[PDB]
RNA sequence: AGGUACUCCGGGGAUAACAGGCUGAUACCGCCCAAGAGUUCAUAUCGACGGCGGUGUUUGGCACCUCGAUGUCGGCUCAUCACAUCCUGGGGCUGAAGUAGGUCCCAAGGGUAUGGCUGUUCGCCAUUUAAAGUGGUACGCGAGCUGGGUUUAGAACGUCGUGAGACAGUUCGGUCCCUAUCUGCCGUGGGCGCUGGAGAACUGAGGGGGGCUGCUCCUAGUACGAGAGGACCGGAGUGGACGCAUCACUGGUGUUCGGGUUGUCAUGCCAAUGGCACUGCCCGGUAGCUAAAUGCGGAAGAGAUAAGUGCUGAAAGCAUCUAAGCACGAAACUUGCCCCGAGAUGAGUUCUCCCUGACUCCUUGAGAGUCCUGAAGGAACGUUGAAGACGACGACGUUGAUAGGCCGGGUGUGUAAGCGCAGCGAUGCGUUGAGCUAACCGGUACUAAUGAACCGUGAGGCUUAACCU
RNA sequence: CGGGUAAGUUCCGACCUGCACGAAUGGCGUAAUGAUGGCCAGGCUGUCUCCACCCGAGACUCAGUGAAAUUGAACUCGCUGU
RNA sequence: UCAGGUAGAGAAUACCAAGGCGCUUGAGAGAACUCGGGUGAAGGAACUAGGCAAAAUGGUGCCGUAACUUCGGGAGAAGGCA
RNA sequence: GUCGAGUCGGCCUGCGCGGAAGAUGUAACG
RNA sequence: CCGAACCGACUAAUGUUGAAAAAUUAGCGGAUGACUUGUGGCUGGGGGUGAAAGGCCAAUCAAACCGGGAGAUAGCUGGUU
RNA sequence: GCGAGGGGAGUGAAAAAGAACCUGAAACCGUGUACGUACAAGCAGUGGGAGCACAGCUGUGUGACUGCGUACCUU
């Protein structure tokens, strides 16, 4: 049973999952749109959108939290200097997912995920 | 959740004093022996607190007549007549289960000055 | 929560120091004895000139347990060890004359009133 | 564990009576580009619900 | 004696003044609305059909809406029947409230138990496990033997095996009625009842009593 | 003349060891006669000398099946039946005062120990229990587990033998394979049917589950008894074991939350952080799942009975429970309780909803085709769920709280960072119960749930009644 | 027979009635040594009472590739009998 | 044959350098059951042929250490403190 | 003594009754 | 003596149409010696070699492998249009 | 896909003689049509037999329902 549980295992262990979404969150902030599998995209929302919410309040402590969660200073700078202000009046929902068919190699269901003002 | 909130709010005590893990508290509980009702004191260190609304509880540890005893009180129970802090303790942890392996000098808790 | 093979301390001055439960009395397949339950015991350690000897088989009433007792409001009382009071195998009256440490109100019955009266504290 | 008797071609077909594929019920038509597409998916040219959502 | 349809709100406790904590299941019983009365002449048996709660119009089909409209009542979230005793009478469109239980001491509560999915024999039927060690090969939670030998040469019907567990109708009998609160549409029964929070419950006066 | 357990080939179920079969001497269980025992008294209880059966349970006889293989003793797991009944229920007789027994009859609903020793089954012992039943099921169960014993190859002792070797003598060591086609069984779907289509609520043929019991108290120290002792009947409470549900409480888990900390590498460095070391090691803990947690259950009642007890009553002027007639009588039976259930093809009922076009051809009929039409509803797709292996089932799709985010709260952890102060410094203190906080609660259209398209039709056979036209 | 255990067909100490020990196919002892055989205790624990939860890899679904033993023929049910 | 850094007695071990790699099916899901692991209330060998497996102990310095002995041992006995 | 027409128990013989408990399911007329 | 490399193989689980015709994983023994290892040499089938298990002598051992006597013989089993 | 493979064109008496090449059997696997088949229990046939389709009352195909019916070899 998994009654009321949240989060996808994605056939990984916990440290792999955490590292993967740290990399993928960085790619989405950097490129503003990426293509990935539909389940990974849905999981990425719960990682990236709290980072943008954090970036709405610029302070030393918040930059350090964001650095702790991304480990990339170029990503932290873009979060606080660009994305935070771009989304300052939006109450959540900073990303959108667009389904785009099936991967050739393994028939995986694919999707684009982008920032909503891209 | 408003229905159960209303049912729980009307039963909650309004005079529970503030206390922390590490404090020494005295709890007065009702004891019935036949037709008579009287208050019995239980005084010791608060080693755990469960904050859960009407279901709040706290655990008090004492060494009584050569034996360690723990009592888990249900905070809003009418069996508990009153609670009072005798001494304020200075600890770091929320739960002081490590005191179960300590006696005498090793089980002392520094006083919290404030 | 006492079962066969559980070792218990002795809360009296009968002379026994350590006893082992060898039967939970009072029912087929009965698993556990708690506070206020009668068990069969064997004496595993005794003081030299006491009233009972190592290897004796007799009865006892459990008076303190680590699992504890629940009260009608949901509260719990737990002790640091398991302890019992030795009883005569036939009359089920205590063998010692003194009781050590606290006991609980679960003993407040006609059968164990002597224990209640001798105890230094009843919780 | 293994069969004692060779199953027949009839029984083989009966087992496969649930294997047939199902065609897509119907495709959707983009209101701007007129492309057909899987419903709730973008078109081959990058439209969704009439908006050019992605380049190429 | 008829029952009422309610909703499992959750569990809590009622402290009494004498120091007892009573665990209770909180059941919300909104007004049950009589949608059809069945009788011997037309239906061969005596019962009422009730509805309760509310339903959004665009999820009410035309066959359902016409049935509610004939009774003159607003659509509820479902329909349930209760057989009538010999001296019981109701009329279509009548509302029945939780005050029905005002003087009822004990009730039976029926619900759909929580779903455990596919369950093994240890959990489903309380089978004992085999050795964790002492040489056991791949057979720690498995069922063991399932029959005899050449006689009878088959497995008997009703053999206890793994399969779906829970998610089925269950009745718990003879629960104390702790409080009837008609102003808040509340029924408080002592103890637990089947089903998850939010699920439908059927409450009737206890059959054993 | 011998050995082979270091072994080998050709054969045999022509022929043994296991299990089946036939048989029933033997075994076990009934019964008949009644010498006697029992103060008297054959029959309360035993029953000598002898007699007659039943079972298929023992030890055996036979050699019919299997030697181109039907794996063994014991344990473990899971059972199922019989009744010659161990407990509980009902009863007759007693050498039955009571309590407690003896013996026989009825009764198979449910229940029916844990340990020490030994490979043990068994048995003895310790301590329980209402009781610790007897048997059948390949001495039930190794394509379910074990492998201690028996029964390969190593080695030794006693013993036998000149010796190789041997011994249901002993001793230490010694590979247990199989991905389930069919039957069966547990679950879960798809198809078509049920006669116009569709959405619901049902009826209940039939099936399954459940059915155990202790102790204390009252009745009552009453009845009984010289005392010692000590009830029936009836009532109340509280347990054991078992079962179902649940998570409010008490707790476990909680690699998705917070903190402490060792070694090391990195982010330029300080400070702050991250990676790796079993989650590095640990301390706490939310939701969920859960037992040790806490609610509930076994029934009462009814019907027809078993053994047994009777009423009235002749045959047979009496007597007689029986022949006619009438009445009691048990956990067994049929119900009552819970669940499934119309594929119940004997395919049932009730409520509601929907469809009221045109034409042509033919072999002329429950015929075929084209045009127009496309309902109720369904499905699909999407967002999903204390629903779930997949199907299925439930919620929701902008006329929207379905999921994520967001806002507020709760909970958990336990006073973040930065700055300042004190101290030589480790560190302490202030800002500060701070900061962070999953699955929780209450809100909120910010994101994603698209207009459509698809399936499903167009008033529903014949015959005969009844009623009206 | 004694010891150990509530209880000990094993173990230890004895007795001698050695079925069928016995002196280099050596007798009786023996400190140390042994992945050697037997027995007991402290610690320790999911071995067990009695299992619960969790993390991973399979099992399950989708896409790609794609085996095996076996097989007289099958329209391959229960029971009681034969 | 060669043998860097930090910790370390070390060529053990942990994390790294130079250098080299992610192991030639993937994507989901988050049932039973199997495999490899983590934690567990109360009890603590009751398990079993047998404590099998697991849990546990574990370093350095110092204090201290019995029977027995072939005088070497036994001995890191045991136990304890920092 | 009353009561007023049958009564009693051997033998042989036909058919029946009890004696009569078993294991997956009626299951000892197919 | 403790313990890596190196040489072994006591226990358990897995695996048993294996990743492997003897392994993997966690533990285990020896580890300056009757030690271990490279290269080359020698011993030949009733023969070798053997700290001895009938062990080993190319995945073969109570008498190796290959070819020949050879279509050994088969009072046995199968089959025979 | 500057593929594989194929369709045309052309050669030839013939290309279902196209190089995976004379003939091209059987097992085995398909597409199309006719009839049967979703209340029915077993060596699957045989005797009886309705209905439907087809070709000219008959011939062919199918076979509802029903009596009977446990393969072959060896030993
Ligand atoms: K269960
Ligand atoms: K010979
Ligand atoms: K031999
Ligand atoms: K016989
Ligand atoms: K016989
Ligand atoms: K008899
Ligand atoms: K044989
Ligand atoms: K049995
Ligand atoms: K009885
Ligand atoms: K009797
Ligand atoms: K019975
Ligand atoms: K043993
Ligand atoms: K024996
Ligand atoms: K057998
Ligand atoms: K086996
Ligand atoms: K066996
Ligand atoms: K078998
Ligand atoms: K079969
Ligand atoms: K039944
Ligand atoms: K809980
Ligand atoms: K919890
Ligand atoms: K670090
Ligand atoms: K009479
Ligand atoms: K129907
Ligand atoms: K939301
Ligand atoms: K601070
Ligand atoms: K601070
Ligand atoms: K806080
Ligand atoms: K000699
Ligand atoms: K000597
Ligand atoms: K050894
Ligand atoms: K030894
Ligand atoms: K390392
Ligand atoms: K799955
Ligand atoms: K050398
Ligand atoms: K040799
Ligand atoms: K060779
Ligand atoms: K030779
Ligand atoms: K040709
Ligand atoms: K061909
Ligand atoms: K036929
Ligand atoms: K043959
Ligand atoms: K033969
Ligand atoms: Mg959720
Ligand atoms: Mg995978
Ligand atoms: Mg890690
Ligand atoms: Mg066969
Ligand atoms: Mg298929
Ligand atoms: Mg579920
Ligand atoms: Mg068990
Ligand atoms: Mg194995
Ligand atoms: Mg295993
Ligand atoms: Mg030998
Ligand atoms: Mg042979
Ligand atoms: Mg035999
Ligand atoms: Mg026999
Ligand atoms: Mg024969
Ligand atoms: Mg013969
Ligand atoms: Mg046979
Ligand atoms: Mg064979
Ligand atoms: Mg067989
Ligand atoms: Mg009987
Ligand atoms: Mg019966
Ligand atoms: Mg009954
Ligand atoms: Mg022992
Ligand atoms: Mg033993
Ligand atoms: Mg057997
Ligand atoms: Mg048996
Ligand atoms: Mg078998
Ligand atoms: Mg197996
Ligand atoms: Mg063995
Ligand atoms: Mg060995
Ligand atoms: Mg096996
Ligand atoms: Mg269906
Ligand atoms: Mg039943
Ligand atoms: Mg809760
Ligand atoms: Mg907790
Ligand atoms: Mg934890
Ligand atoms: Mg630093
Ligand atoms: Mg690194
Ligand atoms: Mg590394
Ligand atoms: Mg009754
Ligand atoms: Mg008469
Ligand atoms: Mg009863
Ligand atoms: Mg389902
Ligand atoms: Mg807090
Ligand atoms: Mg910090
Ligand atoms: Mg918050
Ligand atoms: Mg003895
Ligand atoms: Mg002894
Ligand atoms: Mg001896
Ligand atoms: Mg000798
Ligand atoms: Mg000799
Ligand atoms: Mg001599
Ligand atoms: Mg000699
Ligand atoms: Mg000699
Ligand atoms: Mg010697
Ligand atoms: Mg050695
Ligand atoms: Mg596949
Ligand atoms: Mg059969
Ligand atoms: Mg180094
Ligand atoms: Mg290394
Ligand atoms: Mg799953
Ligand atoms: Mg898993
Ligand atoms: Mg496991
Ligand atoms: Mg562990
Ligand atoms: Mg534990
Ligand atoms: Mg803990
Ligand atoms: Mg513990
Ligand atoms: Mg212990
Ligand atoms: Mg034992
Ligand atoms: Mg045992
Ligand atoms: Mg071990
Ligand atoms: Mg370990
Ligand atoms: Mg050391
Ligand atoms: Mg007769
Ligand atoms: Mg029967
Ligand atoms: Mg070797
Ligand atoms: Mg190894
Ligand atoms: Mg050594
Ligand atoms: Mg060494
Ligand atoms: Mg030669
Ligand atoms: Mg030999
Ligand atoms: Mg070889
Ligand atoms: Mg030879
Ligand atoms: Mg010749
Ligand atoms: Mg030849
Ligand atoms: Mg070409
Ligand atoms: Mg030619
Ligand atoms: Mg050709
Ligand atoms: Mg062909
Ligand atoms: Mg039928
Ligand atoms: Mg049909
Ligand atoms: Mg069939
Ligand atoms: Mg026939």
């Amino acid at each position: 049973m998994r009654h009321r549980k949240s989060g996808r295992q994605l056939n990984r262990n916990s440290s792999h999952r955490q590292a993967m979404f740290r990399n993928m969150a960085g790619s989405l902030v950097r490129h503003e749109i990426i293509k990935t599998t539909l389940p990974k995209a849905k999981e990425l929302r719960r990682v990236v959108e709290p980072l943008i919410t954090l970036a709405k309040t610029d302070s030393v402590a918040n930059r350090r939290l964001a650095f702790a969660r991304t480990r990339d200073n170029e990503i932290v700078a873009k979060l606080f200097n660009e994305l935070g202000p771009r989304f300052a009046s939006r109450a959540g929902g900073y990303t959108r997912i667009l389904k785009c068919g099936f991967r050739a190699g393994d028939n995986a269901p694919m999707a684009y995920i982008e920032l909503v003002d891209r | 959740s408003n229905i159960i909130k209303q049912l729980e709010q009307e039963q909650m005590k309004q005079d529970v004093p503030s206390f922390r893990p590490g404090d020494t508290v005295e709890v007065k509980v009702w004891v019935v022996e036949g037709s008579k009702k009287r208050l019995q004191a239980f005084e010791g260190v608060v080693i755990a607190i469960r904050n859960r609304g009407l279901h709040s509880a706290f655990t008090v540890r004492k060494i009584s007549n050569g034996e360690g005893v723990e009592r888990v009180f249900q905070t809003h129970s009418p069996v508990v007549d009153s609670i009072s802090v005798k001494r304020r303790g200075a600890v770091r942890k929320a739960k002081l289960y490590y005191l179960r392996e300590r006696t005498g000098k090793a089980a002392r808790i520094k006083e919290r000055l404030n | 929560m006492i079962q066969e093979q559980t070792m218990l301390n002795v809360a009296d001055n009968s002379g026994a120091r350590r006893v082992m439960c060898i039967k939970v009395l009072g029912g087929s397949h009965r698993r556990y004895a708690g506070v206020g339950d009668i068990i069969k015991i064997t004496i595993k350690e005794a003081i030299p000139r006491g009233k009972v000897k190592k290897g004796d088989v007799l009865k006892a009433v459990v008076v303190r347990t680590k699992k504890g007792v629940r009260r009608p409001d949901g509260s719990v009382i737990r002790f640091d060890g398991n302890a019992c009071v030795l009883l005569n195998n036939n009359s089920e009256q205590p063998i010692g004359t003194r009781i050590f440490g606290p006991v609980t109100r679960e003993l407040r019955s006609e059968k164990f009133m002597k224990i209640i009266s001798l105890a230094p504290e009843v919780l | 564990a293994v069969q004692q008797n060779k199953p027949t071609r009839s029984k083989r077909g009966m087992r496969r009576s649930h294997d047939a594929l199902t065609a897509v019920t119907s495709l959707s038509v983009d209101k701007t580009s007129g492309e057909k597409h899987l419903r709730h998916h973008i078109t081959a040219d990058g439209y969704y619900r009439g908006r050019k959502v992605i380049a190429k | 004696m008829i029952g009422l349809v309610g909703k499992k709100v959750g569990m809590t406790r009622i402290f009494t003044e004498d120091g007892v904590s009573i665990p209770v299941t909180v059941i919300e019983v909104e007004a049950n609305r009589v949608t059809q009365v069945k009788d011997l002449a037309n239906d061969g048996y005596r019962a009422i059909q009730v509805t309760t709660g509310a339903k959004k119009a665009n999820r009410v089909t035309k066959p359902e809406a016409g049935h509610f409209a004939k009774a003159g009542v607003e659509a509820g979230r479902g329909l349930w029947e209760f057989r009538l005793a010999e001296g019981e009478e109701f009329t279509v469109g009548q509302s029945i409230s939780v005050e029905l239980f005002a003087d009822v001491k004990k009730v039976d509560v029926t619900g759909t138990s929580k779903g455990k999915g596919f369950a093994g024999t240890v959990k489903r039927w309380n089978f004992r496990t085999q050795d964790a060690t002492h040489g056991n090969s791949l057979s720690h939670r498995v069922p063991g033997s399932i029959g005899q030998n050449q006689t009878p040469g088959k497995v008997f019907k009703g053999k206890k095996m793994a399969g779906q567990m829970g998610n089925e109708r269950v009745t718990v009998q003879s629960l104390d009625v702790v409080r009837v609160d008609a102003e808040r549409n509340l029924l408080l029964v002592k103890g637990a009842v089947p089903g998850a929070t939010g699920s439908d419950l059927i409450v009737k006066p206890a059959v054993k009593a």
